[PDB]
């Protein structure tokens, strides 16, 4: 009772079945590629039932080569991933294959990458600091452990760059396990991750899922839930706390969307998918963490066309309680990390979890920073010299500010040349309240750029 | 004196220029709308 | 612990009977992305509840020859070609009563929490007509919401429909479980004619997020009145969808009742997501935004059951606050303008404005509230009148800041009133004041009290004073409270309490001030 | 013969009917919700004919609860209102039928909304000014006789106020009537107006006729044609001036966008209908004046995005003969009416329509006010002591003039006893000619104060 | 695609290859109108999904 292949089109394949063997949703089935060049065994899944005994299915692996009336076999079971301590120290596809050794986990035990996210009696707030040891993210955006952290950013403004940091500076000592999703980001970077975690001793520790942007839009939607699962498995099967890196959750929605019209769907606003919210919903709903059992999730999220109104970013913003945002203007301006202060925000940040001195000093930067931007309209055309004394003062402030929280990552010695830096918290704290009260006016602006620390200013303000 | 004549000039110019912008924005605003319009509704005819 | 762990399933098997009734059978002919075709159902009608086999519950929503779209509400993926469909002869219902208070329920009804059922009272449809010209009645009653900002310069009465608007992370939910907050000094009273339930509708928002503002409610004590409508973003389109109308509905039970409720839609733009998301699928023509041709009326006929219903219905209002989340400020969007055109007033909350720390960061001027003094106690009407010609003229002079002695002396005094004026409508979250403090402190400014007070301090200045004045001259805030007006008597001795505290008061800057 | 309904996608119903009863276009067409809870007798109005004797409806009232196959019964005529003496004093909605009253008017004649505008032969081709007795509106921005007023404005600032001014004014020197056509109203609005006119003892004068926000987009798309046709019939049967308010017409253009949007006609430049110049017009035209009676409409525009360029301002706008704009620094001034003499205009305002006294007298109190406004800043800032002697002189007679456009409004009447004053035109026109070349300049600004004409600010000054 | 496969044959064999794509934004409006004439339905800007 298999079925047969009636209409391809791109990544979306429509198979016939008999009458009383029409496959559930989200069923794997099993067509089989016979050209040579390109012969495999292609994994599609059902994404919709349409009537007369078809349904319409998302193709995982390239299409080209398939015939139609080629027999379809269904497996029964949605598509399964290895779970397991296992899987930690690997690579695998959204097929749950195993790449850097092939047949690996094919013994293991197998979950379905589709299930039901948490139920609300089970979820509780979390308000624990994760200390970075990033000037800007610990002291404006203070990351959450075991909550849902997100780096927005446009094209190229560096997410790869930061993630890869904040895999540094919160894996490496981590004592869990981390998963690490490559949805549909460079291949290149997934490869230099894999190098790095290699060569720091972490890949034990740590089971890398890769659905990068060669392969079609079905790998790309369904990777992130493949690694979430793995997730999903340590944190209830195991209880150990649990890192995901996913980079970049947009592929999921940008996936979607590029099966959207093939599937039947007519288009939303700006080209997306009608059912963005709801499917991008399902899966940041899986990532949340359960009392007693933690996930600190970190999601590079793409901004198409560096618009935040754009609906994908937009949706994504109220799944997420530490949202840093890379922007172009910032990036421009030579400041790495990248960080908007005034766009990126954190629910952490609040005098009762930081503490009074804390939300004092980065309410004062943001107020600071919020003064700048709205005068540099005033200075670039009449001139600092007309400002008031207060403001001039608060402008001079502002500049420095602007490039103490910029800092010499450890995963950007490739781009500065210089060792990374770690600023601990009650640093960032002191310095910064220094800085906006006054204590190093005197300084010049271009020794605060790349320095991370007070006596990295000292050091850099003496070699000027 | 001449302060005040170029301030009020300063002050006209931006006013105008304020509206030029205006106009514009208002202009890409509809542009935008229907833009999206024309990309929802061939998708919708298409479908 | 108790014989019921037996005695309840004895009940049931000694009441269950299974009788044999004719039903009516669909069959699902397509099924994909959260909607489901139904081949038959003759009988059906729009907006129906059918149930799919494995306990899966759908709306009929589109009806043709050929088939019925229905939306189904969640377990989408149980849901295949071929399956049995029947259809429930109730319209869209939800069970309604006063055990909904302290609970979190699902756009259904059923709860979500984790505790026990609910007794229902009643049940009633989703759609119902709201209040009719001839039923409804002037807005008169203030709702006082704790936020200085809003309490002053856009009132909300009980019977109105406020949209707080704007950007994301704003203060927007702030203000709302501030709001809710504020109500439990008038439910300790235990008189219904101030009682104030609440319905905090979540559509769209994370699990944590709705775990988090129930906590803030709970440790608040604002969770003995609330419900909270929740429809998670793992929930489907439907229950998004369908949120407002469950909340509107377990709030309009009590207001025909009698009661005064208020209602947090949270958000209304995801609720027009979900509405567009379930409209395309559809295939129902689309218009600007994609958004079907009926979406304003998706919100108007949901708003317009907040109304304040006359005597002769009990005298009990629905108090609306939708919250929409405007994308890089711009309030003329579709929905923004849709909702702008259907409420009352609204408060316009400005990301700037938060960095520059007016938070609660409602842009006055810019805000309004049509409902007016009508909303306000006497005591505000009349002390917060000149509030907002003074912050007016403040903005206006905001550019002269570095020249004040080249102004003239009223207008620097304007400045110099604006400034503090400003710094007092500022508030912490999480603590709403009561009516009677933000009279006192809205006096502090507008008489012209705090004129002697540094800027950076009058934040402190009014926190200690009214400490001061609960604890020791709390005459003035009971006069104030019982009557709704401060007496000449009592306005005297609040000026000499405020001398005398100014005596007291030390100056961040070490001056003195008198 | 009768129809059934074979679709029902929301507020859009198909009724198939036998070949030789098909209904014509915009018939209405009754059908019944039996359903407990909802029931009702739905008012479906014909948009389409589909063919195969299928007729695609648009349901004025929600079809929550229809089913399908249920009796479609054709009235044989469209949405037709009742008309006649008995509608004033009460409120309408789109369909006739009375809301603070059911049952009532069912034995009125009735009229269809879908009238033709006057023949081409009938139109009046002489522009009339209509002396309404209000100083401001005379003097400025004279009011056309079959034109029409757009009234920006908003809350707290005497719109409704002004409303009931204008219809004691037509209904006591005019000896008319009003309709107040609540498009898109507000029912807490509705509600606050009904009662308010019943308070003033002026809903005996008016006809009330609301769509409400909560009702479907055809009720607000047919409300201001029902309100027309009360209106017509007032001026063609009855051989009365009539006032047709409009509040608020962007809101009938709004509903006939998302008319056209449910019938799945495609969307013009903005998302407008493609035939909004069209329901426009349809509607504007037969406020006209015929055979010496005259509807005139103070019709409330609302501005999409404050853009006069948008098509909905924009189409409206190609109609509106007048604009008054109420403003909220005028009032808190004590200047009832309340209207800004600069931002509001008038296209009479001409020397050929209106005497060329007058002209010059509304261009030199236009001069005035200009300057004065021009010298708030410097008042406000830099103190009245620091203008000319010319300055002060004419700061003085702009106060005293601005003043003076206030008036005692006859809807004041009820708050103070005071009746409400008609200056003639003359007079108004000599008044102010007197006023801008300083003849009573020394007489204190209170003086001016609500106070229509020579006369009472004459009585007034001995009093003070 | 001709030139990545023919600098790929090189660069499987062990071989350095500079592909140089002038314009891939040509590329993309080539995509473009096929798709429309396949009747693919389009997505944003017109573009395929
Ligand atoms: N009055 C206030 N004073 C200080 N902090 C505030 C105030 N109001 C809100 N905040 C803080 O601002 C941030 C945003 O608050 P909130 O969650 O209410 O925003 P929102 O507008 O509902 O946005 P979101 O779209 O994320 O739900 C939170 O950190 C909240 O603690
Ligand atoms: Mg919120």
């Amino acid at each position: 009772t298999a079925g047969r292949v009636v209409r391809i089109t791109g990544p979306v394949v429509d198979v016939e079945f008999p009458r009383g063997s029409v496959p559930e949703l989200f069923n794997a089935l099993h067509a089989e590629i016979t050209f040579g060049a390109l012969a495999k065994t292609l994994t599609l899944e059902v994404a919709q039932h349409l009537g007369d005994s078809l349904v319409r299915c998302i193709s995982m692996q390239p299409t080209d080569g398939l015939v139609r009336g080629v027999e379809v076999t269904d497996t029964g079971a949605s598509i399964s991933v290895p779970v397991g301590d296992g899987v930690k120290g690997h690579v695998f596809n959204a097929l749950g294959d195993c790449l850097d050794d092939p047949g690996y986990g094919k013994d293991f035990e197998h979950w379905s990458i589709h299930r039901k996210p948490p139920a609300f009696s089970d979820l509780e707030p979390r308000t624990e600091m994760l200390e970075t040891g990033l000037k800007v993210v610990d002291l404006l955006t203070p990351y959450v452990r075991g909550g849902k952290i997100a780096l927005f950013g446009g094209a190229g403004v560096g997410k790869t760059v930061l993630i890869q940091e904040m895999i540094n500076r919160i894996a490496r000592n981590f004592g869990g396990t981390s998963v690490f999703a490559g949805v549909g980001e460079r291949t290149r970077e997934g490869n230099d991750l894999w190098v790095e975690l290699a060569d720091a001793n972490v890949l034990k520790d740590t089971a890398l899922v890769f659905g990068q942007m060669d392969e079609p839009p079905g790998t790309r939607m369904r990777v992130a839930l493949s690694a979430l699962t793995m997730a999903e498995f340590f944190r209830d099967e195991q209880g150990q706390d649990v890192l995901l890196f996913i980079d970049n959750i947009f592929r999921f929605t940008q996936a979607g969307s590029e099966v959207s019209t093939l599937l039947g769907r007519m288009p939303s606003a700006v080209g997306y998918q009608p059912t963005l919210a709801d499917e991008m919903g399902e899966l940041q709903e899986r990532i949340t963490s359960t009392r007693g059992r933690s996930i600190t999730s970190m999601q590079a999220v793409y901004v198409p066309a560096d618009d935040y109104t754009d609906p994908a970013p937009a949706t994504t913003f109220a799944h997420l309680d530490a949202t840093t945002e890379l922007s172009r203007a910032v990036f421009s301006k030579g400041i790495f990390p990248a960080v908007d202060p005034l766009a990126s925000s954190s629910t952490i940040l609040d005098p009762a979890i930081v503490g009074d001195e804390h939300y004092r000093v980065a309410q004062e930067v943001i107020r600071i920073l919020q003064r700048y931007k709205d005068l540099q309209d005033i200075i670039a055309i009449l001139g600092i010299d007309e400002l008031s004394e207060e403001d001039k003062q608060l402008v001079n402030r502002a500049r420095r500010i602007e490039r103490f929280l910029s800092q010499n990552m450890m995963a950007a010695e490739q781009f500065t040349g210089q060792p990374g830096s770690t600023v601990p918290l009650k640093e960032t704290i002191e310095a910064f309240d220094k800085l906006t009260k006054g204590e190093f006016d005197h300084l010049p602006e271009q020794a605060f750029f790349l320095i991370g620390g007070l006596d990295d200013l000292a050091k850099k303000a003496e070699s000027l | 004196a001449s302060r005040r004549r170029a301030m009020k000039s300063a002050t006209d110019n931006a006013d105008d220029l304020i509206k030029a912008l205006t106009l514009a924005a208002n202009r890409e605003r509809q542009a935008q709308i229907t833009q999206e319009i024309s990309e929802i509704v061939g998708g919708a005819n298409a479908l | 612990s108790a014989a019921d762990i037996e005695g309840a399933i004895e009940d049931y098997v000694s009441s269950f009977s299974a009788d044999t009734e004719r039903e009516e059978i669909g069959t699902v002919i397509d099924a994909g992305d959260g909607i489901a075709h139904v081949e038959g159902l003759p009988s059906v009608m729009t907006q129906e509840l059918l149930e799919f086999p494995g306990g899966v519950l759908g709306v009929a929503l589109n009806l043709d020859e050929h088939s019925v779209g229905a939306v189904i509400l969640g377990e989408f993926e149980k849901i295949e070609e071929g399956q049995q469909v029947k259809r429930t002869g109730e319209v869209l219902s939800v069970p309604v009563g006063d055990a909904f208070l302290g609970r979190v329920v699902n756009p259904l009804g059923q709860p979500i929490d984790g505790q026990g059922d609910i007794a229902a009272e009643t049940r009633r449809a989703l759609e119902l007509q709201a209040p009719s010209v001839v039923q409804r009645q002037s807005v008169s009653e203030p709702l006082q919401t704790g936020i200085k900002a809003i309490d002053a310069m856009t009132p909300i009465g009980r019977g109105q429909r406020q949209l707080i608007i704007g950007d994301r992370k704003t203060g927007k939910t702030a203000v709302c479980v501030d709001t809710i907050l504020n109500q439990r000094e008038a439910w300790l009273t235990g008189d219904p004619k101030q009682q104030v339930r609440c319905v905090y509708v979540a559509i769209g928002q994370k699990g944590t997020t709705i775990a988090s503002v129930k906590r803030a409610l709970e440790e608040g004590g604002a969770m003995e009145y609330t419900t909270i409508v929740a429809a998670p973003a793992s929930d489907a389109a439907g229950f998004k969808w369908l949120a407002p109308y469950t909340g509107s509905a377990i709030g309009q039970h009590w207001m025909y009742n009698g009661k005064h409720v208020l209602i947090v839609f949270d958000d209304l733009s995801k609720q027009a997501d979900a509405y567009r998301a379930i409209s395309l699928l559809l295939r129902r023509p689309p218009g600007r935004e994609a958004f079907p041709g009926d979406v304003f009326y998706l919100h108007s006929r949901l708003l317009e059951r907040c109304a304040k219903l006359s005597d002769e219905l009990g005298g009990g209002s629905m108090t609306g606050l939708p919250i929409i989340e405007t994308k890089a400020n711009d309030i003329s969007a579709f929905i923004p303008t849709n909702v702008i055109s259907i409420t009352d007033g609204q408060c316009f909350l400005e990301s700037d404005l938060f960095n520059q720390g007016v938070r609660p960061a409602i842009n006055v001027g810019v805000s309004v509230s049509r409902v007016g003094g009508a909303a306000q106690i006497k005591a505000m009407k009349e002390v917060a009148g000149s509030l907002r010609l003074d912050l007016s003229q403040y903005r206006e002079l905001e550019a002269f800041a570095a020249f004040a002695s080249d102004l003239d002396a009223a207008s620097k005094a304007q400045l110099d009133r604006g400034a503090r004026l400003v710094e007092l409508l500022k508030q912490p979250q999480y603590s709403p004041l009561a009516v009677e403090e933000q009279v006192v402190a809205i006096f502090l400014g507008t008489q012209g009290h705090l004129d002697s007070v540094p800027v950076e301090d009058v934040q402190r200045f009014e926190s200690e004073l009214l400490e001061h004045v609960k604890a020791s001259h709390s005459d003035i805030f009971d006069g104030i409270r019982e009557t709704k007006k401060l007496s000449e008597e009592a306005e005297e001795k609040l000026v000499s309490v405020i001398n005398e505290f100014k005596k007291g008061f030390q100056a961040s800057d070490g001056s003195s001030v008198v």
